[PDB]
């Protein structure tokens, strides 16, 4: 069924699972029209499909010419998402197939449910934990691809960078999480944080700054201080 | 007009012949029902005084033979057994009429509720849903279970009503995902009215059989298949006139007959509140609508 704090170590055993978030499929700007009408213009988005065990993520970018002429699009885009991860696994050898795919929104359920059902042995599961993982376009290089894309495109990364050569995959999706929910409360503050000593950089082949295993104890501090502070603002607590 | 003569009564029991029920007291000189019309299929129900549990009965259409009930104290029921002697049978009868020993089957000359319950219903069809090929009159009960409800367990004694499951690789073409969920219309008509049922008519007969279990039987998996087969035309953009005209009358009559004390067991609030207010033909049932809103607004 969902999946909740009761059974998270399940997210780090060795069945392959997927976490599929559409929150950034479908993104618009709204606007004032010439005649003081509101319109909305798409920009590209992006399916964020992420193995917590390995860091393995499956960005397909959604270009905004996939929403041309249709209607409707907050619903379409839940069934595009389905059809795309529908597609990645038809795309996948059989013993990279996922056993279980975890959707962060109830509304992807029936969708994906629904793509899915040549794959009847793959769970289509909710989960409810609260993930930050609308915070993907503040990962600049991710942000990046996704706009200057000119067509449909997937892009693989690791989203734990090298992190799984000292530390296990509970502990890179704790961090993982932590500056995703650090960057969703306060992008600015949580970048600043990341990126303001000029002298640790981001690796050409990474997402993240090479810290060492003590700089990561003080940026992971820093990061759970400004939920904090943030939280203390929010409530006036 | 046909009769069912009964052999006796031993034990207190609630008899039903269609929308009529009579008490009759255990050892009553109670030999059956006369004036049945000719026309219609029928159906006898029982449910005993000393155990209201497995409600049961008999669908049967007189014209298909001479059919009887005598009570079978091993199996403790009311048992429905067909007569091939004509004159044993006509002697039964004429005998028992002249006792006046029969109630007489109370229909209302301006009434036609009967023939709005069952107007699309076929014993050929019933047939086909309760299979038992010895016998030309179909046995229903309260606990009988559905083809669909035992795939989710003797098959013998199942209720073989035709799948529906949204969810299923028969209501959805591949590449059609999205337009085949939200739009059931290739659904309905492709695969359910073309492919399986033939015509409306056959379509129509299974969910007014299915209605009439769940109200005289209280068999819940009747009731899932009767607002299946609802859900399924009100979810559909593209439903011959015809069809949604038609339904909109056997729809009203089953709410119009409906025990006013049994609704929150017989109504499934999602799918009604779907169908009259969400659907594709939220607009196309107006008798349905106003009969529900004035009889179940608490439902909706």
């Amino acid at each position: 069924g969902a999946m909740n704090s009761s059974n998270y170590a399940e997210l780090f055993n060795n069945d392959i699972k997927l976490f599929v978030d559409d929150t950034n499929v479908y993104r618009v700007t709204v606007h004032k029209t010439f005649e003081g009408n509101v319109a909305t213009k798409a920009i590209n988005g992006c399916i964020f499909t992420l193995n917590p065990k390995t860091g393995h993520l499956f960005l397909k970018i959604i270009h905004t010419s996939v929403w041309a002429g249709q209607k409707r699009l907050s619903q379409l885009a839940k069934w595009k998402t389905a059809e795309e991860v529908s597609a990645l696994v038809r795309s996948l050898p059989k013993e990279e197939q996922p056993k279980q795919i975890i959707v962060t929104r109830k509304a992807m359920l029936d969708p994906l449910e629904v793509h899915m059902l040549d794959f009847p042995n793959i769970a289509i599961r909710p989960t409810e934990l609260r993930l930050p993982f609308s915070a993907a376009m503040s990962i600049d290089k991710l942000s990046d691809v996704v706009m200057k894309a000119t067509e449909p495109q997937m892009v693989l990364f690791n989203i734990y960078d090298d992190w799984l050569d000292r530390i296990s995959s509970y502990t890179a999706f704790s961090r993982l999480t932590l500056l995703l929910r650090a960057l969703k409360t306060n992008e600015e503050s949580a970048k600043m944080i990341l990126l303001s000593d000029p002298t640790i950089t981001i690796k050409s082949y990474h997402l993240w700054p090479s810290f060492t295993d003590e700089q990561w104890i003080t940026i992971e501090s820093q990061m759970r201080d400004l939920i904090l502070t943030e939280y203390g603002r929010k409530y006036n607590v | 007009m046909n009769t069912v003569p009964f052999t006796s009564a031993p034990i207190e029991v609630t008899i039903g012949i269609d929308q009529y029920s009579f008490n009759v007291k255990e050892n009553q000189p109670f030999h059956g029902i006369k004036d049945i019309p000719i026309g219609h299929v029928h159906v006898i129900h029982f449910q005993h005084a000393d155990n209201s549990s497995m409600r049961y009965g008999y669908w049967f259409d007189c014209r298909m033979g001479n059919f009887y009930i005598q009570y079978d104290p091993k199996d403790g029921l009311y048992k429905m057994m067909e007569e091939r002697d004509g004159a044993k049978f006509e002697n039964i009868v004429h005998n028992f009429k002249e006792r006046q020993m029969m109630v007489s089957y109370p229909k209302i000359d301006e009434d036609d509720t009967w023939y709005n319950l069952t107007e699309f219903v076929q014993m050929d069809k019933i047939r086909k849903i309760v299979r038992k090929d010895e016998n030309q009159f179909s046995y229903v009960d309260s606990s009988m279970t559905t083809v669909q409800e035992n795939e989710l367990s003797d098959p013998a004694h199942s209720l073989n009503y035709t799948v529906i499951n949204f969810k299923s690789r028969e209501a959805i073409r591949p590449g059609h995902e999205m337009e085949d969920f939200l739009d059931k219309s290739y659904y309905l008509n492709t695969v359910m009215l073309q492919g399986i049922f033939k015509n409306s008519s056959n379509y129509f007969g299974e969910l007014q059989f299915a209605f009439l279990n769940a109200m005289f039987f209280g068999n819940y998996g009747s009731s899932l298949q009767w607002h299946a087969m609802i859900e399924l035309i009100c979810s559909s953009a593209t439903v011959p006139k015809h069809m949604l005209d038609k339904l909109d009358e056997i729809l009203y009559y089953q709410i119009k007959t409906l025990p006013e004390q049994y609704s929150d067991i017989l109504l499934n609030e999602r799918v009604w509140n779907i169908c009259l207010y969400s659907s594709f033909q939220k607009n196309s049932l107006h008798n349905t609508e106003k009969i529900m809103e004035n009889k179940y607004p608490e439902l909706l």
